[PDB]
RNA sequence: AUCGCUUCUCGGCCUUUUGGCUAAGAUCAAGUGUAGUAUCUGUUCUUUUAAUAUCGUCCUCUACCGAGGACAAUAUUAA
RNA sequence: UCCUUGAUGAUGUCAUACUUAUCCUGUCCCUU
């Protein structure tokens, strides 16, 4: 919920974290859209550390 | 496929392009000139261009001072002509 | 198919691929959809129109490119800068499955075989010594005609006393892409003048030189006579000379030896192949790389250099003169006369 | 049919200068009267 | 000699060519919104349209960035200045900016 | 530079205002010592080149190539280069035109245009290079040559003067060494003897050479005209970007004649130093010159203490004996003017720090005062304005009775001799980085040589790797590899026997190996962790490899070792080398390249030999074979492979290259690791075919190298004729003239996609790439990593859902081989599932490709594999039967297809995910990578040899599984002659005449043309009316088509689309037939319609089309009058029906009446005329017009059939010149009926 | 002479004007053929058959409504 | 006081000539 809630907070519509942490483009991202949505080293930590408690 | 005989038209837009792009910008004149290249506009400038070479008759001073460094420094034209102030070229066909 | 009205004519619209087949062609960027809900389902525009026999069509019939057409558009300006991580080139190579403009692949295609190709080829055409309805074609230095190929003299000073040509009728470019009615009637050319040239004393090594398969050059077959005493040496001099040709570290293993096999299969049908045949005995092939590193005689270079003759007649030519001097097939033909076999009316 | 002779002009720098200045490549148009 | 004219003639690059050019679309541009607007007005058409920027309203509005005169040892509060005419039948775009 | 240029011009200006400095008193003694020697050795002036020489042409030809080598490695060219091409061709084109215009620039011309310069980087000093105008370095180039000939007719240098055309320099220093122990009594110290050796240079000899007394100098030795241009060429104008000056005190290096400058003030200076007595005696008489380390008497060797001299173009290496009394009176000297109160002598003496301890040479207060006494009486000789020479640039090394060693560094390597008189204590050899140098008189050996390499050679070499490393092409893979090996080669081949004895370098060598390795890695970015492949480096150019060779002793893990094989017993596993070794260790280079001592031993020895050979062999009176020349091919000291160079003519006059291609550094801007050496003189020098053949040995053989790449995926039969080619990449013209090198840096990793792609298998493993593993898009692909050119690849292999397409391809026919072998199994009928189409690319699980609804009931058996042999057995299971088909795509760690197929039969019978109708059920697993199938299952009986047979056909027959093929070959780009699609070739005849429907297409005579002389006289060619020629080997029936000629309406030229039109009639013929008459085979004459009609028989699947090796003579049918009249005078196209067998299946069998018909139509095909007349010779025998050939007996056939049999035979041994009374029946089956 | 207006010449202000740095930042080159856009010139509308696609009634299912099938001619183009 | 409304056809289109985000190049002529 907290990393979704922070995608939907920053307007990232196009992208989806499924249920195993996987986070995916829903369509073909534009030049733009996708330097807006280039995450860094937190939020794919954080991503991975939950995989990691999910498996 | 690029140089041969130096025109006036060729000539007079060399002039007025170093007038423009100065004396350290020879690729932007030879755009402006084709059929030649930079060292040949640049050669060509400092041969027949340059308002300091001296176009005018040898006098006899020059001529006795061309003869003695001709003695003194042998086939150095690349030398003597900043000493006696005419192009090497012009040293050397006044000499022989 | 297209027709391509090129300023009279009909041309009918052909494309040739690497292996010299010819195939008849018939005749803003919006991002399509390469997604579904949540889930990748295509990735190029046209998935979902090929079926599988259309597949196994477009396969055999496909030039040998495929990466060529989307490189040359991701390699352009505004594309961006890959930045190591997230964004390759291999998902920036994903990014560019647009929208073609209308069936613009096909015009594209259209206008690259017919309008360029054709021009190539006129091009060749007109002014090849060859293929005898053209521009320059000296005429009299035909010696014989057969049914597909004929025996030539060459245009040039001529580097050894009895050089002949055997050329086919048309453009073939190659031996590789003859078929084997051409082929049979080339050797019975090459069993003839080995007879000929035996029974003067003579030796005989036969050149074939093909450059690379987009210049639409003519197929000719050289044939260079010289003395026995120089010909028992010919396939050192070659041996040497194919080992240390064409650029060091190179794929292929140089000098194949077509002793037994011979060049029909031996180099595949499509890349360029010089070779050198001693008589009757088959010699070597090279298949060439690196096409600057190479040059485009380099047999009258092996045979000139070790007939100790000057560089002039190798490469560029001497002309002579137009008419006189080119009465060599005078005497070319009164050595031809035993040993022709494109007649019987011999009586 | 094309002469050669020598001309009579010469066209020299300060002639490409004069004809240079006067094309007025930079000079925008000022705005209508509104 | 035409491309030696050409060349000594010119002192722009591409981005002062294409400002020039955008400012004679914008110039464009504006005049024609402001026949259509000039239209919607004259036969009488309230359409109202939008504004999406944070500045830049802040001009006609009020004093942008206002300090006031300081004050002292003399009263100034009695007077005042007086506005210009507007002569709305002879006044144009080049007559408030002045001669070139 | 441009700090050099300021300190440059300020020392320009500083000669023309400080005068001279040679104090012209001492510029007279240089001139009149000249004047001394040249009058000495009574030599003859170099006159201008006359207007008639002979030679001229000959070095003209020489500068040309000279001046062409340089650019030749590039392909991008300013205007300069193509201008200087333009000019080096017209030269060829026109020589005497160019020689006229070189010899009136050699009177006339004397001021130059401004040269060009710049500096190669070399990471530890700066090298200047120098350009030059074209037509001025075309003048230069053969004014060079015909100088360095002309001074090697008039023998100008002596022997002294190193950089010589037939020395090697380890040639240079291996003469040396043997030139010292040959000294007489060098050895031996017992009444107070020493040796000393002094190394030095000439410090600033090319920036001191006033050019006035060069044009005195050269004055003295050739025409004024030549040396007037020679020194007016050295007065030009430098440029570098702002910066102007003048050269008015130094010389030009890169000059192409400036070598010749070099060596002849380097001769000079020999003269200062020596004096004119000793070289006089080192030259020995005009008349009787000696070599090189030789004297004409030994009294003449010890008459004064300089014994021997050497100098390489600005190295002087000194050999000095000395008695005790000149010894002690030159230290007296030296102490006289210069005293040492505090013995601070052996505080800057600098020693060799290579060496051990007990190896270097001693601090004695005679042997320290004796070094620096000779060295400065050496310095003494030469004035400070002339040259100098300096002590901490050079090295004097003492040998006394306290010195057993003495240390000298000629050439790039260091080396100390060591005689058995002297301290060794210990008679050994078994190092092969000693030389046992043998003194000449006692042929025993007095002494050894030991050879370390310098550390300059090893910092130039690591300098070297360090410039392969950047340079932005390094992202090429076969760039950097190419580069490493050239760099190996120049090192070990120079340095051949030194490299193995220097520990350091060996270390430095496994160090730069392993840098470059890391390079590539990087480039797959591969991780920091290990494991990844090194059979991927290492293997040879030809298998796919980047041809990489190796100094270091690395090893292939174990694992690499394994390979299989599917054959129709089932999967075969092979090992490479298992017993209990560990020996795999990557065959380094030092085993494979010979060492100089001996090639110097053996090149006497094979030149003697060639010697005799040629000798005997003349005499016998036959020319040379390559059999016993190939005895001694590569050996010699000029490798006598040379002399069978394309010109030994004109190599001939190509004299002083050594010292030419020594230069070739200050005028070309690449550096060669073969400066001191050419293939045009000298040979090869190397070669690796030993080393490549057992690198594959090494690796695993061929068969364990191909398994770590996409081979299998290509499915070609053999390897044997695959040829690689690089002309058709990306690396194109848009590529080529792309301007903008900020375009190589998305598109880098483009280079390297096909070699990214062949050795995909081991790159994309699970155990090299420690990895997140996603699944790629449509695929079973996992892919390991991010690997940068692998996804592009695998996404246009897989274009347009072919995994999909594959499987309901694969899905298909094997319901379609159900759909016909019902009444011999127990069925009611078989049935295809319509699941989602997302199944394929799914590995967690799968559902059902076929369902089987069984009559009864099975007695299956037990799951076992496809390739397994017994044991039927229990529970019957009715009405159900399921079969899944799974697709992979293997690795090398895993491709093994039956544990595969096992193992996911136990994880999908035995869980929720998957639900399968019936327990009962087989899954068919398939590599796509690998083309291997199996399948693990409950077999009902009758259904193995079923699944067998049938995937055996699908695997090669399966429409989808081509595209995936040729796809893959596209990709790849790899190519093959000698494996096809088997054709008729031989053996495959007796299958002519089964019981099935095949045909014969001729299309030979389509598209014939007759050529028709104009009134221009120019020939023009016009067409005829063609036929399409089919024929039943069976029936005996045929199918004639007419091609009309205006369908040919519509090119005219070259045609190209006959092939076409044929394919279309044929197609468009089997298309009207009934589906009873149709082919099952198709076989054709000519091989250009093996791919037109695959093409326009998609609609007919069941069609196969075979190529003829075995050619037929179906040409020779249309010569008859008949078919000839019914073709030529046809107006409309048709098909007209005839029967060659005309009435002999009566009482003949269909291939004797095959046999006689070829007989027939290869009769008329060469025989003609005789061919009609045996076959009609009496008008009392007639032939009925439904029919073509005459009625007769069958003893009449035998007949005629071996008179035609005689007309065949007898031509064909007229045209080969041989006998037909030996020919064998095989060889006279392959006369008659195809071809051998 | 002084004051004012108008020609004419000239001096001083005219930096009111060249708004950085790096390896002068680097390099220095073309021809032909097709396709698209713009401009100029010339001349046109309104007031039977072939191919492709798919409101009423009847029946069945589910909770008057919805879905499915069948049936009744319709639209386009050419002579 | 010229008359004096609740509004589903108008100016085009085609051809030829002159300059590209395509197209193909790594390329040559001619006399003594
Ligand atoms: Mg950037
Ligand atoms: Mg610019
Ligand atoms: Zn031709």
């Amino acid at each position: 919920n907290m990393l979704n809630l922070l995608i939907h907070r920053k307007n990232l519509n196009y992208l989806h974290l499924d249920y195993n942490f996987n986070l995916k483009p829903v369509k073909t991202l534009t030049t733009k859209e996708r330097k807006k949505s280039r995450f860094g080293n937190a939020f794919h930590l954080c991503r991975e550390v939950l995989r990691l408690t999910k498996l | 496929i690029k140089g041969g005989v130096w025109r006036n038209t060729e000539d007079e837009i060399l002039k007025a392009a170093v007038m423009k792009y100065g004396k350290n910008q020879w690729s932007r004149i030879a755009s402006l000139l084709h059929r030649k290249s930079a060292k040949q506009c640049k050669a060509r400038w400092y041969e027949w261009l340059d308002p300091s070479i001296k176009k005018t008759e040898w006098s006899r001073e020059e001529e006795e001072k061309l003869l003695h460094l001709a003695k003194l420094m042998p086939t150095q034209w690349r030398t003597i002509a900043p000493i006696i102030g005419r192009t090497a070229a012009q040293c050397l066909e006044h000499y022989e | 198919s297209g027709v391509e009205n090129e300023d009279q004519q009909e041309v009918i619209l052909v494309r040739t691929d690497q292996s010299g087949r010819v195939w008849p062609v018939n005749t803003k960027r919006q991002m399509v959809s390469t997604h579904e809900e949540r889930e990748r389902v295509r990735y190029f525009h046209d998935d979902d129109n090929l079926s599988l026999n259309d597949l196994v069509k477009n396969e055999k019939m496909g030039t040998a490119e495929n990466q060529n057409k989307l490189f040359m558009r991701m390699a352009s300006k505004f594309m961006g800068k890959t930045d190591g991580d997230y964004y390759t080139l291999d998902d920036m190579f994903v990014s560019k499955a647009a929208e073609r403009e209308r069936l613009g692949e096909e015009e594209e295609n259209q206008r690259k075989k017919a309008i360029a190709e054709h021009r190539s080829l006129a091009a060749q055409m007109e002014k090849c010594l060859y293929c005898f309805d053209s521009s320059q074609f000296p005429k009299h230095l035909i010696v014989a005609i057969g049914v597909k190929v004929y025996l030539c003299l060459p245009n040039v000073r001529s580097l050894t006393e009895g050089h002949c040509l055997i050329v086919p009728l048309q453009h073939h470019r190659a031996a590789t892409l003859l078929d084997e009615d051409i082929w049979e009637e080339i050797q019975m050319f090459r069993k003839s003048l080995v007879k000929m040239f035996e029974d003067k004393g003579l030796d005989c090594i036969f050149l074939e030189t093909n450059m690379s398969m987009k210049k639409q050059y003519h197929m000719v077959y050289e044939c260079i006579p010289l003395p026995k005493e120089v010909g028992d040496m010919a396939p050192i001099y070659f041996k040497k000379a194919i080992m240390e040709s064409d650029e060091e570290w190179s794929m292929n293993k140089k000098l194949i030896d077509l002793s037994s096999k011979d060049i029909r299969k031996s180099v595949p049908r499509g890349l360029p192949y010089f070779s050198v045949d001693f008589g009757l005995h088959g010699g070597f092939a090279h298949v060439i790389e690196d096409q600057h590193k190479f040059p485009h005689y380099f047999g009258k270079e092996i045979i000139g250099g070790m007939l100790d003759i000057e560089p002039r007649l190798w490469r560029k030519g001497i002309r002579e003169s137009f008419e006189d001097q080119r009465k060599k097939a005078l005497q070319f033909a009164q050595w031809w006369k035993p040993y022709d076999f494109t007649k019987s009316k011999n009586y | 049919v094309k002469n050669k002779a020598p001309a009579e002009v010469q066209i020299t720098a300060e002639q490409l200068l004069r004809e240079a200045k006067e094309r007025e490549l930079e000079l925008l148009p000022p705005p209508p009267q509104q | 000699l035409s491309e030696a004219r050409a060349r000594l003639a010119n002192t722009q690059g591409k981005k002062a060519k294409r400002k020039a050019r955008e400012k004679q679309l914008e110039e464009a541009r504006r005049l024609a919104a402001l026949q259509k607007r000039r239209e919607l007005r004259a036969a009488g058409i309230e359409i109202q349209k939008k504004r999406k920027r944070k500045r830049g309203v802040d001009y006609n509005a009020e004093i942008p960035f206002e300090k006031k005169p300081a004050l002292g040892f003399y009263d100034t509060s009695e007077e005042n200045y007086q506005a210009l005419d507007a002569d709305f039948r002879k006044l144009r775009q080049q007559d408030l900016d002045g001669e070139l | 530079t441009r700090l050099y240029l300021k300190a440059e011009q300020e020392r320009q200006h500083n000669y023309l205002k400080d005068g001279p400095y040679i104090t012209a008193e001492e510029a007279v003694a240089v001139y009149t010592t000249t004047v001394h020697w040249l009058e000495s050795r009574r030599f003859s002036p170099i006159p201008f080149p006359p207007l008639s020489y002979k030679h001229d042409t000959k070095l003209l030809i020489l500068a040309l190539e000279r001046l062409k080598e340089a650019y030749s490695v590039k392909s991008r060219l300013n205007q300069s280069q193509r201008e200087e091409l333009g000019l080096i061709e017209q030269a060829y084109d026109n020589p005497h035109e160019a020689l006229s215009r070189i010899k009136r620039h050699l009177l006339t011309q004397r001021a130059f245009k401004e040269v060009g310069i710049e500096f190669m980087d070399l990471y530890s000093h700066l090298v200047p290079v120098y350009d030059v105008e074209p037509l001025e370095k075309i003048t230069d180039a053969y004014l060079d040559q015909y100088l360095w000939y002309e001074a090697d007719k008039r023998r100008l240098f002596p022997p002294w003067i190193k950089p010589a055309d037939t020395e090697p320099p380890p040639l240079l220093v291996y003469k040396w060494c043997q030139g010292i122990n040959n000294l007489q009594d060098v050895w031996e110290t017992s009444e107070g003897e020493c040796n000393v050796m002094l190394e030095s240079r000439f410090e600033k000899m090319y920036e001191k050479i006033d050019l006035t007394l060069l044009n005195r100098l050269l004055r003295l030795i050739v025409d004024h005209n030549i040396a007037d241009y020679m020194t007016a060429k050295n007065n030009v104008v430098i440029n570098y970007k702002d910066m102007n000056h003048t050269n008015s005190y130094g010389i030009i290096r890169g000059l192409q004649f400036a070598s010749f400058i070099v060596q002849y003030y380097g001769l000079v200076m020999d003269l200062l130093v020596l004096g004119l007595h000793r070289a006089s005696e080192m030259a020995g008489p005009p008349q009787m010159p000696n070599d090189f380390l030789s004297f004409q008497d030994i009294a003449t060797e010890a008459a004064h203490p300089i014994r021997l001299f050497c100098r390489y173009i600005d190295r002087i290496h000194i050999f000095f004996r000395f008695t005790a009394d000149e010894a002690r009176d030159l230290i007296q000297r030296y102490l006289t003017e210069h005293p040492d109160p505090n013995n601070e002598n052996i505080v800057g003496y600098n020693n060799k720090k290579c060496w051990p301890r007990d190896a270097r040479m001693r601090l004695m207060k005679h042997d320290v005062n004796l070094g620096r006494a000779v060295f400065w009486d050496i310095k003494n000789r030469l004035p400070r304005s002339v040259t100098t020479v300096q002590w901490e640039n050079s090295f004097v090394s003492v040998y006394s009775k306290d010195n057993p060693n003495l240390l000298f560094n000629m050439c790039g390597f260091e080396c100390r001799i060591l005689p058995k008189c002297r301290t060794s204590y210990e008679e050994f050899t078994h190092k092969d980085g000693v030389w046992n140098l043998q003194n000449e008189v006692t042929k025993e050996r007095t002494a050894q040589c030991f050879l370390r390499v310098d550390d300059e050679s090893m910092q130039r070499f690591h300098n070297r790797v360090r410039q392969i490393l950047m340079a932005s092409g390094s992202t090429t893979f076969t760039k950097i590899v190419n580069k490493w090996n050239t760099a190996l080669i120049g090192l070990m081949t120079y340095f051949r026997e030194a490299v193995v004895n220097t520990q350091e370098l060996l270390d430095l060598l496994v160090k730069c190996e392993n840098k470059i390795q890391t390079r590539i890695k990087i480039g797959l970015n591969s991780k920091m962790p290990s494991r990844f492949p090194p059979v991927v480096f290492y293997t040879p150019k030809e298998l796919g490899g980047l041809g990489m060779l190796s100094m270091g002793h690395v090893l292939i893990p174990q694992s690499d070792l394994r390979w299989s094989k599917q054959t129709d017993v089932g999967i075969t596993h092979f090992r490479s080398g298992m017993s209990h070794e560990e020996d795999q260790l990557i065959p380094n280079l030092y085993r494979y390249i010979q060492p100089w001592e001996s090639e110097f031993i053996d090149s006497q020895r094979v030149w003697a030999e060639y010697a005799l050979k040629r000798q005997e062999a003349i005499a016998q009176n036959r020319r040379l074979t390559l059999e016993d020349l190939e005895d001694s091919w590569d050996r010699g000291i000029p490798r006598i492979n040379t002399l069978f160079q394309k010109d030994r003519h004109t190599l001939a006059y190509d004299k002083g290259w050594r010292v030419r291609t020594d230069f070739k550094q200050y005028q070309v801007l690449k550096q060669n690791p073969f400066w001191w050496t050419h293939q045009r003189h000298d040979g090869k020098l190397w070669n690796l075919n030993n080393y490549r053949t057992d690198m594959i040995q090494a690796l695993g053989g061929v068969e364990g190298i191909l398994e770590h790449t996409l081979f299998k995926g290509t499915y070609f039969p053999t390897w044997e004729g695959l040829f690689w080619e690089k002309a058709s990449g990306f690396e194109e013209s848009m590529k080529w003239k792309k301007l903008t090198n900020a375009q190589r840096s998305g598109l880098n990793q483009i280079p390297n996609r096909r070699f990214t792609l062949w050795w995909s298998p081991t790159i994309n493993r699970a155990n090299v790439y420690v990895g997140f593993q996603v699944q790629l898009d449509l695929t079973g692909i996992f892919m390991h990593g991010k690997i940068p050119t692998l996804k592009i690849s695998l996404i246009q292999i897989f274009r347009a859902h072919l995994w999909q397409k594959i499987h309901e391809s694969i899905v298909m026919d094997l319901c379609q081989v159900f759909d016909q072998e019902l009444d011999a199994l127990e069925i009611e009928t078989v049935q295809k599932e319509t699941i989602h189409p997302r199944k394929s690319y799914k590995m967690n699980s799968s559902c059902a490709d076929i369902l089987l609804f069984a009559s009864y009931k099975w007695n299956v058996s037990r799951p076992s594999l496809l390739a397994d042999s017994k044991d039927v057995m229990d529970s019957t299971t009715t009405q159900k039967y399921w079969i899944d088909i799974q697709l992979r795509w293997g690795d090398y760690d895993s491709h093994d297809i039956e544990r595969y197929a096992r193992a996911k039969f136990l994880d999908y019978t035995t869980d929720n995910m998957s639900i399968y109708p019936s327990p009962t059920g087989v899954l068919i697993a398939i590599d796509l990578a690998y083309n291997l199938h199996s399948a693990y299952g409950n077999w009902f009986p009758g259904s193995k040899p079923l699944i067998q047979q049938a995937m055996a056909k699908i695997m090669k027959a399966n429409p989808a599984l081509y595209v995936l093929r040729e796809r893959i070959r596209k990709g790849l780009q790899l190519y093959s002659s000698e494996p096809t699609e088997p054709y008729l070739s031989s053996q495959n005849y007796g299958e002519l005449f089964s019981n099935q429907i095949i045909w014969f297409v001729d299309d030979t005579n389509v598209y014939r043309v007759t050529i028709h002389k104009t009134f221009e006289g120019n020939l023009t060619t016009k067409p005829i009316n063609g036929a399409i020629f089919i024929f039943n080997p069976r029936t005996g029936q045929l199918f004639l088509k007419i091609i009309h000629t205006s369908v040919w309406a519509g090119q005219k030229r070259l045609g190209q689309l006959a092939k076409w039109k044929t394919a279309e009639e044929v197609a468009a013929l089997i298309r009207s037939l009934p589906v009873e008459e149709q082919p099952k085979q198709i076989i054709v004459t000519r091989k250009g319609m093996l791919d037109p009609l695959e093409v326009h028989l998609l609609d007919f699947p069941n069609i196969v089309i075979k190529g003829s090796e075995l050619q037929l003579p179906f040409q020779a049918c249309l010569k008859v009058e008949k078919f000839g009249d019914l073709i030529l005078k046809a107006t409309e196209p048709q098909m007209v029906l005839f029967n060659l067998y005309d009435d002999w299946l009566k009482t003949i069998s269909s291939y004797t009446a095959f046999s006689r018909l070829i007989l027939i139509l290869r009769a008329l095909h060469v025989n003609n005329d005789r061919a009609k007349v045996i076959l009609k010779p009496d008008k009392t025998t007639i032939t009925e017009p439904h029919h073509i050939w005459p009625t007769l007996t069958d003893e009449e056939w035998i007949k005629v059939e071996v008179q035609l049999k005689d007309l065949i035979l007898a031509d064909y041994g007229k045209k080969n010149n041989v006998n037909v009374a030996s020919l064998t029946q095989s060889e006279i089956r392959d006369i008659i009926l195809g071809m051998e």
